[PDB]
């Protein structure tokens, strides 16, 4: 009986900005979640495909928690469908999801006191995204028609925005911590089982 | 925003002798876990530099136990038991409570010796210097001990500053002893206008600072 | 074995940009908080920057705090620094350095102990045009016993310079101070030897200067004048 | 000089066990009777592309072919995949290679694994990630071409690594011939037979 390192992943120092979420793998455990589910620290804990009193006896073949951090109000833009922005252009679900989604308010850590920089969030894409997909590459992006010769001058404006994440604001807009759970039962002997 | 201190700036050591040094912070380290954060680091003479000591006391992987780590609060202290030949550099005092870090001013370890006292030498422009408009002065004091020492450049008792520069070299491996040397720097417009230019050192070895003048013509 | 290499150095304008860049290869790249390190010339170091386990980075320096933007990437095993807007304050040698404690392995997480420095590069700021040395005299005082004479090397940009005396056998006494920098950012150094004053009025001695990046290596025959 | 593909390229799609049953699946197969790309050995090892996956048949009696280069960039930028087969070692590694053409000796890494006389035949596929190799070793007497007759496709190996690969290319020793065929989606019925192993399969 070898559990499974969660806590290296929701006790993380710092987590990734939203448009370059990190995504990783957990394979060859017996996976605990019991105390996933009983936490008290939590502030939004949600499943879709399995609820959570009965994730103690389904054998997944591979999970994938993927991590990030995201404003307060918009929290409400990571599901299947309930479409939107942040949805739209950093983070897509797929529609047939499998997993839960965990969220818990973060003020004191990921906030600074005279302004922060170190997250920043998407915009301006060319089109929609595909679930799943990963575009961390910054290249200067046009607005009209016009040429864009690594010219910003209202020709084609910089994606990425920066959070200001000031400690002092209002319950909307302090930083929101995010990990969600994808569980995968791909065709191989099963990896992971709860006890 | 923490600032430190070190003691003694500058210690002359000699092989066989335990060496003493003290990093005084403004704010006390101890977190709550009862950890010092206060990490010791080397710099050998021309290479990068080196890990010495982690969380206060905690001896760092693949050093020898010759060093010694203790103290708290707000002093700490690094003890070399037994100095040797291959124990020469700089030294600094790295805080990782409060980002930012910072790094302490460096503690200058060298090898002692007996006293001894400088050479003076000084050098008027050339006539290379008559149809160029640039006027340099240079001053050489070498052959002494220690690395403190001081000069001042004086033209008819009106002491200058800023233009005067000065550069010093590693200490001679063999006899271990240094040389500095002093520029003055100036126009064709006031060179040839005051007569007697003096260097004057100040050093311990000598009863009183030596100046060396000379006089323009002759 | 561990090797941290960097890249990125070279001459570069004020108010322009330049990306630093470390690869780690030795480790798992992603189980240390790395940390960007800068060293003045002939000062002590100062930390610039850092970045914990999870790509977050751990603030700047006070002073520079503004321009400079570190990024990390664990899958290329690298990590990034993007520089903006230079001033001629910041030229500096620049390491960069790996913690020591494993992430999760004992209150909070680490991120002291930079234990393994790699050989930094050499980035530098001005705005001046490549100049060849000009090589000055300094003739024995004339006062004697064992007196000093030198050649000084003024107004030259960039480095290195290498002065030699007597074609390259003469060895014992010689003296070549470190090039101190100027104000219009024309460095100059000096070299000196000490010989018996006796043996200067009929002797030979000349010292040889040559310059790599200008193409160029001078002689120069130096004797007291009078 | 092109080849007929009788009926080669029939695998094993699921992992779960039939019996002498007659199952109808769509998949990405490689169409019955295409003209499969030849190559000769004589005095090729050109860069091939890898549009939808690759079914490489290699024909052997003296064991020069060493492995494969799977990428998109080629030269120490992206994690362009590499299977190796020396006299021990068979490495599969993503390495970010440094040496531009045919690296292997004469006569940034991620992730890694360690592991006309015959006919060794394999296909590759790339899905969600996963890189599926399936291969079989036959026994043949022929010097001549791809020979006429029909056998399963032992689905062997998979390696999660997930990266947009577009051009491969063979690589030998230093100092034969091969053939090439792609991929199309088709829907085959194929008779899994009493032990539960193909026996036939219509297109
Ligand atoms: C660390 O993680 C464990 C498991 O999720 C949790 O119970 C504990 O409270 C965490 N402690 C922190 C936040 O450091
Ligand atoms: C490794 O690959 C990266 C790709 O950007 C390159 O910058 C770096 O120089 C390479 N280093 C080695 C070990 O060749």
């Amino acid at each position: 009986t070898n559990l499974c390192p969660f806590g290296e992943v929701f006790n993380a120092t710092r987590f990734a900005s939203v448009y370059a979420w990190n995504r990783k793998r957990i394979s060859n455990c017996v996976a605990d979640y019991s105390v996933l589910y009983n936490s008290a620290s939590f502030s939004t804990f949600k499943c879709y495909g399995v609820s959570p009193t009965k994730l103690n006896d389904l054998c997944f073949t591979n999970v994938y928690a993927d991590s990030f951090v995201i404003r307060g109000d918009e929290v409400r833009q990571i599901a299947p469908g309930q479409t939107g922005k942040i949805a739209d252009y950093n983070y897509k679900l797929p529609d047939d999801f499998t997993g839960c989604v965990i969220a818990w308010n973060s003020n004191n850590l990921d906030s600074k006191v005279g302004g922060n920089y170190n997250y920043l969030y998407r915009l301006f894409r060319k089109s929609n995204l595909k679930p799943f997909e990963r575009d961390i590459s910054t290249e200067i992006y046009q607005a009209g028609s016009t040429p864009c010769n690594g010219v910003e001058g209202f020709n084609c404006y910089f994606p990425l925005q920066s959070y200001g994440f000031q400690p002092t604001n209002g319950v909307g807009y302090q930083p929101y911590r995010v990990v969600v759970l994808s569980f995968e039962l791909l065709h191989a002997p099963a990896t992971v089982c709860g006890p | 925003d923490i600032v430190m201190t070190q003691s003694p700036l500058s210690l002359p050591v000699t092989p066989g002798e335990p060496a003493s040094i003290s990093c005084r912070s403004s704010q006390s380290l101890l977190h709550s876990n009862g950890y010092n954060y206060l990490d010791w680091y080397l710099q050998k003479p021309g290479q990068s530099p080196q890990l010495l000591i982690y969380l206060g006391s905690n001896r760092a992987s693949g050093v020898p136990d010759r060093f010694s780590g203790s103290g708290s609060g707000t002093d700490f202290t690094l003890k070399i038991s037994r100095v040797e030949a291959e124990d020469v550099g700089v030294y600094y005092c790295m805080q990782a409570l409060q980002t930012p870090f910072t790094f302490g001013p460096g503690t200058k370890v060298d090898i002692k010796r007996t006293v001894a006292a400088p050479s003076v030498f000084i050098f008027p422009p050339s006539d290379e210097q008559l149809k160029s408009g640039t006027a340099s002065v240079v001053c050489l004091l070498n052959n002494f001990y220690p690395r403190e020492a001081k000069v001042q450049w004086k033209v008819d008792n009106a002491l200058q500053s800023g233009n005067s520069q000065e550069s010093v070299t590693e200490q001679d491996s063999k006899d271990s002893t240094y040389s500095l040397s002093s520029t003055l720097t100036l126009s064709k417009a006031d060179y040839e206008k005051h007569k007697v230019y003096a260097c004057e050192v100040t050093h311990q070895g000598l009863s009183s600072p030596v100046t060396k003048s000379f006089n323009r013509g002759e | 074995q561990v090797q941290l290499l960097e890249s990125g150095g070279g001459l570069v304008q004020p108010g322009r940009s330049l990306r630093l860049s470390c690869a780690a290869s030795g480790f798992t790249f992603d189980d240390y908080a790395m940390h960007w390190v800068r060293q003045a010339p002939g000062k002590g170091l100062e930390w610039v920057s850092g970045v914990s386990w999870n790509s977050g980075t751990i603030g700047y320096a006070d002073s520079v705090k503004g321009r400079f933007t570190i990024s990390r990437d664990n899958a290329k095993n690298s990590l990034y620094l993007h520089m903006r807007s230079l001033r001629a304050e910041d030229t500096a040698l620049y390491y960069c350095a790996k913690a020591v404690e494993m992430v999760r392995g004992l209150g909070a997480d680490p991120e002291y102990g930079m234990d393994v420095w790699g050989q930094g590069t050499t980035v530098t700021v001005s705005s001046a045009s490549t100049k060849g040395p000009s090589v000055f005299p300094l003739a024995p005082s004339s006062k004697g016993g064992t007196a000093a004479l030198g050649c000084l090397v003024k107004d030259y940009f960039p480095e290195p310079v290498t002065v030699s005396w007597n074609s390259g056998a003469l060895t014992s006494g010689v003296h070549t101070f470190p090039a101190v920098l100027q104000s219009s950012g024309l460095y100059s150094l000096s070299s000196v030897v000490t010989v018996p004053s006796s043996s200067l009025g009929t002797q030979t001695y000349i010292c040889n200067v040559n310059h790599k990046p200008s193409n160029t290596k001078v002689d120069k025959k130096v004797e007291p004048k009078s």
